[PDB]
RNA sequence: GAUGUCGGCUCAUCACAUCCUGGGGCUGAAGUAGGUCCCAAGGGUAUGGCUGUUCGCCAUUUAAAGUGGUACGCGAGCUGGGUUUAGAACGUCGUGAGACAGUUCGGUCCCUAUCUGCCGUGGGCGCUGGAGAACUGAGGGGGGCUGCUCCUAGUACGAGAGGACCGGAGUGGACGCAUCACUGGUGUUCGGGUUGUCAUGCCAAUGGCACUGCCCGGUAGCUAAAUGCGGAAGAGAUAAGUGCUGAAAGCAUCUAAGCACGAAACUUGCCCCGAGAUGAGUUCUCCCUGACCCUUUAAGGGUCCUGAAGGAACGUUGAAGACGACGACGUUGAUAGGCCGGGUGUGUAAGCGCAGCGAUGCGUUGAGCUAACCGGUACUAAUGAACCGUGAGGCUUAACCU
RNA sequence: UUCCUUGUCGGGUAAGUUCCGACCUGCACGAAUGGCGUAAUGAUGGCCAGGCUGUCUCCACCCGAGACUCAGUGAAAUUG
RNA sequence: CAGGUGGUCAGGUAGAGAAUACCAAGGCGCUUGAGAGAACUCGGGUGAAGGAACUAGGCAAAAUGGUGCCGUAACUUCGG
RNA sequence: GAGGACCGAACCGACUAAUGUUGAAAAAUUAGCGGAUGACUUGUGGCUGGGGGUGAAAGGCCAAUCAAACCGGGAGAUAG
């Protein structure tokens, strides 16, 4: 099975109307280090909910 | 749970030993026959000098099944083999004069009272 | 359908899952904190925490039964000599899953899982 | 007659003293509280709106809370309407108990059947499986033909195909009422009713005989 | 749940004797033939027991008139009038389904001798 | 510059010149059972033996085993027996190469679906302030089969044999829906037995591998063979048909005026979907009551302040699920895991003691272990926030109030 | 090898256009382009029976690999 | 690049064996992963009752399976 | 201790089915299958050349090529 006519650039754009990425709504701010992080994820320096959970 | 091509033992003394169900009577596209159902059979093996001979086409009533019967309280009564009793092709009366092995009370009907009265044990 | 069923398949056969969680449980009690994918971490709880509950009653029967689940005497020793007494008063929930970033190689959701009492005094041994 | 909203507790059996096992479905029917009465003047049809169960105050929204406060009843886990037959009168805030079915012999139970997800044509429409052997190539449980040649040149609407099965409203009719236990908010009907354990059920007297 | 188990415990018999797979029991059931109701005995080996509270059951096997018969009883049904253990068997398994393939001397069961 | 060609399988759909069931007229229609014609397409409408077969014959059923259309429906769905390449052979024809709807044995069936269509399921925007619910029902779909026994009654009818209409009751077959209490299946996540071998230092005890090594059982879930329920009654308008009154046509006449009956068809009644029904409906509840500037001065633009109801997101998840969606829950917490207790399953662990030359047996012991189950329990993980959504909601007219 | 032809009769099956036995009416067998037999042999053709079974009645569940979602890479036939 | 490619070497336990299973010496985990646990396809496991009713056809599957001893028919070219 | 003897690995082959059919592969994989001391199989080297070779014979094979190979030339053959 294969196309009988070349689909247009218009049809191609309509199909991709749902391919748009959804940016992260908002980052959480740690209460101790004040860093930004994904909610429910530890920070880049190992903080989570105001606690140094990993020492690296 | 008897269907066509099923081989059954004979529970009477009519002379047949092995019969094969060739039709489940009583309804279009009917699939199975339980205890108390009439079936059309052919005789695959008989004793040398019985009342019936190999090749005859008769009717039979199923009296024992491996699938078993279900009682109103949920009980089951299963048997080790399938067995039937040969009936006259048009009169629906038992051909033999004796019944071997137990039967169930599903046969408790005026149509098969002859079988119930002859059975060694009714379950 | 999957109604009321539990346990993840993790794209492995049964014998591979059993071997993997046996190794992963041994690594968890040896280092007290490891980093793995979030699905593997959640299933590891149903493996390691029953071992800690088992290690609360020291006996040759429990030790052998723990050895059958781990196949490592160094692991069994630490379970009954260290982790048993350390969790004697805690009623379940000996682990803690902390979600972290995504693995660079395949964008897998990673997570740390650690024993809850991995405090500043764990540096003694 | 109006019906009641209950919850499917599960299935068990009742042994009758004469030796008969009756498979029953236990339906927990707590007090149904009338929250709104509709009439021909204001709404164009006669019906009552009931609620049942309880709900945590932190999970009810202000629009819903104001609706329950208007009636003066505690917030339940949902709202259901029942068309009133001619002669039935109910007041808002009035509570309706399971003893309404004291003399009812047969009921119709409505629920949401269990969801099977995406189901093939064999499971969903009882299609016949093609041959498992005898040369069959990758076509064991496929539906086979779905139409005729060029003359229709299309697939007819309503063709039986694979798709979502279950998880829909289903009514079982004419179920015998085995027992009405008013003091325990229980209703035992003979047979099986749609839905999983814990789902909401709507029990009405049998519209047929 | 608390609701269903409450409905079941008020239907269960309180005097069902204890028996194990391998014991030969004599079960007496109620047979109704119209206006009469007599007790029919059914003695055989217990080859399976299903423990489910009210839904408990056990299946008894016997050789009757050369035909092997198995009957599954609902132990809390009012049909089952009484249950009596005749002798106690000594088996290693919980389901004696292998007895279906044996007969005569091959289907013998050692007495528990407790 | 290719429209794959028989039959079968799967899946159908329409026609009515109807096979069954329904309604009738006539009968050389006593009854039963038929014959024939009219109306009627709602539903239903065999399994096998032989053959590539369609067909047909035969066996045995059934209320009946309808006739046709649909590319002799259906190969980007299956099959490849037949037909229809290359091999070979027989009969036959030909000097021969070869040939024969003559026969015989053998003989590669490709395609990841763009569009239409169809089955499901979402996103967007709309519906005129926003939001959360509950509905109305325009419209659409599903469903509609039937046997046998009993009573009426051995009555009506009939010389007898035989044997009813109408009406009522029970119980089946086929089909459909739902469910898992029961009976079972499965149950490579539970327990046990056991062969070979390797390892844990060795014994003992375990683990790995051998299709889950082979097996025996089996929880939850799923499920049929399991067990509940369904087809209706009723109503409206009718078909063929039967009529009442009744002229045209002093009679007669079912019809012309008028009136009454009349079928599984039609419209309802039953079940499901359903306000994108743009003709975008109804009801209930909830939320928002700040400034200021510019300009071409309007359904205008901008700044500051403000951010509600609610939503979404994230997290724990679900008998919900391809993904979305849908449901529950997020410390004022039982959402998941763990833990505790129980249940269930398996069947008397390990260790020790005793007996035995030993294999092994006995006692401790219905022991030990026990997945998805039940009841509990904040031990672990579900965070303070942030984000989206605003600030009283056009014009005209009419009835009401000012 | 036989068109007529599913010849006829017998056997087997409840039922056998195939099979086996016979008949001879050989459309159009026939004697080294061999005739008729033939033990053994055959991944040879036809037919029957026992055993066995998900081949089927009629499918159910389960274990894996894909399908599906996420990240990376990234084709093809076809096309006024 | 699941293909093809001559010769040599030949450990242990079980085994008739260079079969097969598990291992030694030695060498590898096959150059995308991570989730999910739909239809459907592929490769497998199990299956109530029935047991070829499937089908052109028992296709496929299931089944049989070793050693020793006992015992073994028609027919035969006397070997089978 | 004979055998174009028997069973069965290597080895040679290719009967059935499924898969694959823009393949892992321009002929394979998986499970079964035949021969397996011989008219056996295999390595290295050699010989036979296109109306010719070779052929336990299929018009088979002769470099993925065969009812007359391939390459260059006649050659811009001819084409109602
Ligand atoms: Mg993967
Ligand atoms: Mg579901
Ligand atoms: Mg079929
Ligand atoms: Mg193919
Ligand atoms: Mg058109
Ligand atoms: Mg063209
Ligand atoms: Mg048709
Ligand atoms: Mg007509
Ligand atoms: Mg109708
Ligand atoms: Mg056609
Ligand atoms: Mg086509
Ligand atoms: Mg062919
Ligand atoms: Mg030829
Ligand atoms: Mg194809
Ligand atoms: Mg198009
Ligand atoms: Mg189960
Ligand atoms: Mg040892
Ligand atoms: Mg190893
Ligand atoms: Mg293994
Ligand atoms: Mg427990
Ligand atoms: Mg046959
Ligand atoms: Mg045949
Ligand atoms: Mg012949
Ligand atoms: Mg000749
Ligand atoms: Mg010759
Ligand atoms: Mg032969
Ligand atoms: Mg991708
Ligand atoms: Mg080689
Ligand atoms: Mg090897
Ligand atoms: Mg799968
Ligand atoms: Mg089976
Ligand atoms: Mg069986
Ligand atoms: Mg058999
Ligand atoms: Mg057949
Ligand atoms: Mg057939
Ligand atoms: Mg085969
Ligand atoms: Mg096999
Ligand atoms: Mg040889
Ligand atoms: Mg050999
Ligand atoms: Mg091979
Ligand atoms: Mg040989
Ligand atoms: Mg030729
Ligand atoms: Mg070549
Ligand atoms: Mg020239
Ligand atoms: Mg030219």
């Amino acid at each position: 099975a294969v196309q009988q006519n070349k689909p247009t650039r218009s049809k191609r754009g309509m199909r991709r109307s749902h391919d748009a990425l959804t940016a992260v709504t908002s980052l959480s701010v740690d209460k101790t280090s004040g860093e930004k992080h994904l909610r429910h994820h530890i920070t880049a320096d190992g903080y989570y909910r105001g606690r140094k959970v990993i020492a690296k | 749970m008897i269907q066509e091509q099923t081989m059954l033992n004979v529970a009477d003394n009519s002379g047949a030993r092995r019969v094969m169900c060739i039709k489940v009577l009583g309804g279009s596209h009917r699939r199975y026959a339980g205890v108390g159902d009439i079936i059309k059979i052919t005789i695959k093996e008989a004793i040398p000098r019985g009342k019936v001979k190999k090749g005859d086409v008769l009717k039979a009533v199923v009296v024992r099944t491996k699938k078993g019967v279900r009682r109103p309280d949920g009980s089951v009564i299963r048997f080790d083999g399938n067995a039937c009793v040969l009936l006259n092709n048009n009169s629906e009366q038992p051909i033999g004069t004796r019944i071997f092995g137990p039967v169930t009370r599903e046969l408790r009907s005026e149509k098969f009272m002859k079988i119930i009265s002859l059975a060694p044990e009714v379950l | 359908m999957r109604h009321r069923k539990s346990g993840r398949q993790l794209n492995r056969n049964s014998s591979h899952r059993q071997a993997m969680f046996r190794n992963m449980a041994g690594s968890l009690v040896r280092h007290e904190i490891i980093k793995t994918t979030l699905p593997k971490a959640k299933e590891l709880r149903r493996v390691v925490e029953p071992l800690i509950t088992l290690a609360k009653t020291d006996s040759v029967a429990n030790r052998r039964l723990a050895f059958a689940r781990t196949r490592d005497n160094e692991i069994v020793a630490k379970l009954f000599n260290e982790l048993g007494p350390r969790f004697a008063s805690r009623a379940g929930g000996y682990t803690r899953i902390l979600k972290c970033g995504f693995r660079a190689g395949d964008n897998a959701p990673m997570a740390y899982i650690e024993l809850v009492d991995r405090s500043e005094k764990a540096e003694a041994a | 007659m109006i019906g009641l909203v209950g919850k499917k507790v599960g299935m068990t059996r009742i042994f009758t003293e004469d030796g008969v096992s009756i498979p029953v479905t236990v339906i927990e029917v707590e007090a149904n509280r009338v929250t709104q009465v509709k009439d021909l003047a204001n709404d164009g049809y006669r019906a009552i709106q009931v609620t049942t169960g309880a709900k945590k105050a932190n999970r009810v929204t202000k629009p819903e809370a104001g609706h329950f406060a208007k009636a003066g009843v505690e917030a339940g886990r949902g709202l259901w309407e029942f068309r009133l037959a001619e002669g039935e009168e109910f007041t808002v805030g009035q509570s309706i108990s399971v003893e309404l079915f004291a003399d009812v012999k047969k009921v119709d139970v409505t629920g949401t059947s269990k969801g099977k997800g995406f189901a093939g044509t064999v499971k969903r429409w009882n299609f016949r499986t093609q041959d498992a052997t005898h040369g069959n190539s990758l076509s064991h449980r496929v539906p086979g033909s779905i139409g005729q040649n060029q003359t229709p040149g299309k697939v007819f609407k309503g063709k039986k195909m694979a798709g979502q099965m279950g998880n829909e409203r289903v009514t079982v009719q004419s179920l015998d009422v085995v027992r009405v236990d008013a003091e325990r908010n229980l209703l035992l009907v003979k047979g099986a009713v749609p839905g999983a354990t814990g789902s909401d059920l709507i029990v009405k007297p049998a519209v047929k005989a | 749940s608390n609701i269903i188990k409450q409905l079941e415990q008020e239907q269960m018999k309180q005097d069902v004797p204890s028996f194990r797979p391998g014991d030969t029991v004599e079960v007496k059931v109620w047979v109704v033939e119209g206006s009469k109701k007599r007790l029919q005995a059914f003695e055989g080996v217990v080859i399976a027991i299903r423990n489910r509270g009210l839904h408990s059951a056990f299946t008894v096997r016997k050789i009757s008139n050369g035909e092997g018969v198995e009957r599954v009883f609902q132990t809390h049904s009012p049909v089952v009038d009484s249950i009596s253990v005749k002798r106690r068997g000594a088996v290693r398994k919980a389901k004696l389904y292998y007895l279906r393939e044996r007969t005569g001397k091959a289907a013998r069961i050692k007495e528990r001798l407790n």
